[PDB]
RNA sequence: AUAUAUACAAAAUCGAGAGGA
């Protein structure tokens, strides 16, 4: 099975996943690779959003098998100050490409000789082998070579060949091939043309005029000696715009004076208006695409698909300057035929092929670009979520609840290990909530529990926050997100966790998890493809290629485990956390598993780092790989030093003057600037063997706090954080004059409007125009709803201004 | 196969409708009720050109409504094992070409793709193809293809293709 | 039971009209036509919109009279409406192709009549 | 700066006798 020898062998477990395998470089192959990567992950796209650098860092993910994290906090030097960990996975997926590319363009290197063998047997085919397929720098570029050669070649497979649509055969058939080359100029010739702009090549009379010509190659197929200029005109048309050169500077041309044109379609005059995301732009004109915006046209293609809007992708003209090329001056009149024939002919390339499959291309780029902002900005937000610290184990309560209507609040006092302690339910009113206000504060006498955390679902959280405030100062207490806790209630493991509970305990023993340890809980909630997106990453999510977006999430993850780095005996010891392990660099689902079997087997704690591979069986690359990010409470097992550099940490402890010069150490760095890093660095010249100065000053730093963590340090939500979290709609989503259904409530001198964002509407009083007159009544009658639109926010207490006046409706 | 056929219905015409323009509803209703269905008799019913004649209604005795007859002509769209069709794959697995002939969705297994061609996950776009290439069906090709199978699912019919034969396959 | 290959089909498609892709191309926009205007009408349905898409993308002739044309072609010599459409919808190229493509026309005409029938077919088919 | 509920038809057959118009 695979997951056997996938456990088994000795490269990092994230390698076997790669459809393409890793096979090592040659360093001519990974130099032109470096090159390629270069260009292609650092070009500017078309929409608004060193190679030695590259060079070794592919080398390491190839040849040696560092997996981007080690790359990346254990070859700094390598790659800093130009790749980040980001750049590095960035570097890894396009070597996927170049692979991809390589391989095609090998494929091709044997179908083209093959082709030029049988030809020999017997136009050939001299440079068009060496000129382009070697020089195919991009897939886009391969299939023009590729379709290239199929016009021409295409024919013969030497079952049958299933005859094509293009009719270019038809015509092939009767000869018009003599046409074709007597038209002027060599379709290379013009694709160069082109490319410099100026009639590099000037073009062959003839002495004849079109129809002449034509008289010859009038047979069967075409007669009528104009059918078979038609049939010429149309070669002539599909060698042009089959011609790689031509596409080269075609393609250029669309990706710098492309034009966007939209208009509605009968669907979407009527249901685009004003709150449909394509408001914006559901008539546009002449867009030039190279202002396209971040995730712009990844709605306006939406919007298509959706059928409620209709576009197209073009430059206006081209077809003007083009047509001076390929043309002749004298006025002979048996030459304004053939610069009629001439021009004509490239109208048909340009119009019904080239514009169409650059328009394509073009699209399916800018696309693909939105997407990738798309992925982009969810990565970011994860990034976020993740890149926080814990607080300040600790026992930590926490409160959940729900629309509370005949609802109870549930609070769970979770461990600092993260184990749930204990829970307590806290179900006129005066009386009622006075009670469980007291045996609230029974509760957190009796069980100190350090960080109250009260979830955000509606503005009842900060009654509640209130509250507890009220009762914890006779010790903190935050608001706190509900997202994810609530993807943990859903889930079928929290069911397992805790057959009895109810879902709102769920949730609070949720929530204080997370506080505790962000990362932690993320990586256990979010344990399968389904559930991580089930998070609500941005808006468009949805639509952006599942694998790719899961990709950029895990390597989100997967950079900040190894910082934060996994002690595997806690893993062990507390179940709860043996996700982490799969995304440990080095480990895998599978791996990591692995490791936590064997370990769970023996019945013993990793006491070292060693003991890995010494107590089980990772191979050397693994250990390599991974060793440096699990931490160990030997003593330098928990600190982020690797393994391969324990003797120089150890010698440069001797330095700082070896159990008491270490421990010393630890208790203090007598010394911090003991130590010189040039010369530390000139040894490492003949002992250690690199510009390993910056591993050095990382070693000291460690060598100061045990994994020191580099989590940014909690901070209570900004108010901004505040509303967008109770409320649940963004900033964006407040469109100040946006339309909105509210319910009125009770003039509190103004109207008090509830909507259901949960969000107080306060008409005001100059459309109210009573404060010491009548009520407003007669403008409408309390109890009902009306819609209305915002004018002013209050985030800092939930209040928007609103609109009576259907002038301000239009 | 596109065809253009005569068919057969009855409509019920609730007592509103009676009055001026109730031939017109009678119309409207046959439109609103057999276009974009589809049945296995028939195949894909993709429209209907013209009715022939509106029988007389019959006023149901009780219950108010008047059931008129109604003849028209319509095309459909009706495949047949062992024709040969144009298609255009969708979407490429290992288990083989998802197709589409018009309405109707085709599949081509595994082993009904030649021998010589192989699946390729790992190409930019995913495909099918031979080792040097030659030949290469991927997303949004064109083929020619035997629908040797037709199922009715639902009242929709699914072909089953196959590229055995001279002159199949890529276009 | 039915049979293309074997030139089988059930009683219903006797009386049958035949379609070439071209022909139900033009009614489908026509069909297009009637939509877009004459509002307060149901939009056409996903069916007829992938109908649609696949006839345009193989209509071989993009001119009514030519369509018409090659219909009255394909009347003039005994053939079946079942194989008129074939040809007409696969537009094949050599005799042979036929034969594979409508093996129902195994016999029937002599290669080469059916040669310069196809061709007859290549040279109305239309530029676009 | 507040305001508590929602489930659905239960009841048989045979025989005899006595009456009513």
């Amino acid at each position: 099975d695979q997951d056997n020898e996938i456990r088994a062998t000795d490269l990092p477990e994230r390698f076997q996943l790669r459809s393409i395998p890793v096979k090592g470089a040659e360093d001519d192959e990974l130099e032109e690779e470096a090159d390629w990567i270069y260009r292609n992950a650092f070009a500017t796209p078309t929409i608004s959003l060193t190679i030695q650098k590259i060079k070794e860092a592919l080398g390491f993910m190839r040849n040696q098998h560092f997996e981007v994290p080690f790359i990346a906090f254990y070859r700094k030097e390598y790659v800093e100050p130009e790749l980040h960990i980001n750049d590095l996975w960035r570097v890894w997926q396009w070597d996927e490409k170049w692979t991809q590319l390589r391989i095609r363009k090998e494929n091709l290197t044997r179908l083209f000789e093959k082709m030029q063998a049988y030809q020999y047997e017997q136009r050939a085919l001299d440079t068009t082998d060496m000129e382009r397929l070697k020089d195919v720098q991009s897939m886009d570029e391969l299939k023009d070579v590729y379709n290239h050669f199929l016009l021409y070649y295409g024919r013969d497979i030497p079952l049958k060949q299933a005859s094509r649509r293009d009719m270019y055969t038809i015509c092939q058939s009767a000869g018009l091939d003599g046409l074709a080359k007597k038209f002027g100029l060599t379709p290379e010739q013009f694709g160069e043309n082109l490319r410099d702009s100026y009639q590099r090549h000037e073009t062959e009379q003839f002495p004849a005029e079109p129809l002449e010509l034509a008289k010859d190659y009038v047979c069967s197929q075409f007669p009528t000696p104009e059918a078979v200029l038609e049939g010429a005109r149309y070669m002539v048309a599909l060698q042009i715009a089959r011609e790689p050169l031509v596409r080269q500077v075609l393609r250029q041309t669309f990706q710098e004076r492309a034009k966007l044109n939209i208009t509605p379609t009968k669907k979407g005059r009527k249901d685009v208006d004003e709150a449909h995301y394509a408001y914006s732009f559901k008539y546009l004109k002449n867009k030039p695409v190279k202002e396209l915006r971040d995730d712009q046209f990844l709605k306006i293609c939406l919007a298509e698909d959706e059928g409620l809007l209709t576009t197209d992708i073009s430059i206006d003209t081209y077809f003007e300057e083009i047509k001076q090329f390929y043309y002749r001056d004298e006025f002979s009149h048996q030459v304004q035929e053939w610069n009629r024939q001439r021009t004509m002919a490239i109208e048909r390339a340009l119009q019904q092929f080239l514009y169409v499959q650059m328009a394509k291309e073009l699209k399916n780029k800018l696309l693909a670009e939105a997407k990738e902002y798309v992925i982009k900005a969810c990565s970011r937000k994860l990034y976020n979520w993740l890149r926080v610290a814990p607080y300040r184990g600790i026992r930590v309560l926490g409160i959940a609840f729900s629309s509370a209507r005949d609802h109870p609040v549930f609070c769970a006092l979770v461990n600092g290990e993260g184990e749930v302690t204990d829970f307590l339910r806290l179900p006129e009113e005066r009386e009622k909530k006075a009670q469980d206000i007291e045996t609230l504060k029974k509760f957190l006498l009796n069980k100190k529990p350090h960080v109250v955390t009260v979830a955000g679902e509606n503005r009842d959280a900060q009654m509640l926050i209130e509250d507890v405030k009220r009762i914890v100062h006779e010790i903190g207490v935050e608001l706190v997100d509900n997202e994810l806790a609530i993807l943990y209630m859903n889930s079928k493991k929290s069911e397992a966790e805790f057959r009895d509970y109810p879902p709102v305990l769920r949730q609070a023993v949720s929530l204080a998890r997370r506080i505790q340890d962000p990362l932690i809980e993320f990586a256990q909630v979010c344990s399968s493809d389904e559930d991580i997106l089930c998070l609500k990453f941005h808006p468009l999510q949805e639509h952006v290629v599942k694998e790719e977006l899961l990709n950029a999430l895990y390597c989100e993850f997967i950079n900040r485990v190894n910082e934060v780095g996994v002690d595997v005996n806690r893993a062990i010891a507390h179940p709860y956390s043996q996700a982490l392990i799969q995304y440990v660099c080095g480990l895998g689902p599978r791996k990591g598993t692995h490791l936590l079997k064997i370990l769970k087997q023996n019945n013993t704690r990793l006491e070292s780092r060693t003991q890995l591979v010494t107590m089980c069986h990772m191979g050397p690359k693994v250990f390599m790989n991974c060793a440096g990010f699990l931490k160990i409470d030997e003593v330098l097992d928990g600190s982020r030093v690797h393994p391969e550099t324990y003797e120089w940490a150890r010698k440069m402890a001797v330095d700082a003057l070896p159990a008491g010069a270490l421990e010393e150490i630890l208790e203090n760095p007598e010394r911090l600037k003991d130590l010189d890093l040039d010369a530390f660095a000139e040894e490492l010249e003949r002992q250690g063997y690199g510009d390993k100065h910056i591993t050095l000053y990382d070693i000291r730093a460690e060598l100061s706090c045990r994994y020191k963590d580099l989590r940014t340090a909690y901070r209570s939500p900004n108010t901004e954080e505040i509303f967008n979290m109770l409320t649940k709609e963004t900033p964006e989503t407040f469109y100040i004059g946006k339309l909105i259904i509210c319910n009125v409530t009770g003039i509190a001198i103004g109207v008090k409007t509830r909507l259901d964002n949960g969000v107080t509407g306060f008409i005001p009083t100059k459309f109210l125009s009573d404060k010491v007159v009548k009520r407003p009544e007669e403008r409408v009658k309390v109890g009902m709803t009306v819609h209305c639109r915002i004018m002013k926010i209050d985030i800092e207490k939930f209040s928007a201004d609103l609109t009576c006046r259907t002038s301000d409706l239009m | 196969m596109f065809y253009h056929i005569s068919l057969e219905h009855e409509i019920l015409l609730h007592p509103r409708y009676f009055g001026p323009n109730l031939l017109n509803t009678v119309k409207q209703k046959l439109f609103t009720e057999v276009e974009g269905t589809c049945t296995g008799k028939y195949g894909f019913v993709i429209a209907v050109t013209t009715i022939d004649n509106i029988g007389a209604g019959v006023i149901q005795p009780g219950r108010g409504f008047v059931l008129y007859p109604v003849k028209y002509k319509a095309i459909v769209f009706r495949p047949f094992k062992g024709e040969v069709v144009d298609a255009v794959v969708t979407q490429v697995n290992k288990v083989g070409l998802f197709t589409e002939i018009g309405p109707m969705s085709c599949f081509i297994s595994r082993h009904s793709i030649p021998s010589e061609m192989e699946f390729d996950p790992n190409s930019n776009p995913p495909c099918y193809k031979t080792m040097d290439e030659d030949i290469v069906i991927q997303q949004d090709d064109e083929i020619r293809l035997k629908i040797v199978g037709t199922r009715v699912d639902k009242n929709d019919i699914f072909a089953i293709g196959s590229l055995m034969d001279d002159y199949l396959g890529l276009v | 039971e039915e049979d293309a290959s074997q030139l089988i089909f059930p009683k219903e498609f006797e009386t049958a009209e035949t379609l070439l892709n071209s022909e139900v191309h033009m009614l489908l926009e026509h069909r297009k036509q009637q939509n877009e205007s004459a509002e307060d009408e149901q939009e056409l349905s996903e069916v007829f919109m992938k109908t649609l898409n696949y006839t345009a993308r193989f209509s071989r002739f993009k001119n009514r009279e030519t369509i018409a044309s090659v219909r009255s072609l394909l009347l003039q010599k005994k053939l079946h409406k079942f194989e008129l459409a074939c040809l007409a919808n696969l537009c094949p190229e050599t005799a042979e192709e036929s034969k594979a493509l409508i093996p129902s026309l195994e016999g029937r005409f002599e290669d080469e009549e059916l040669q310069q029938i196809l061709d007859d077919i290549q040279t109305k088919r239309s530029f676009q």
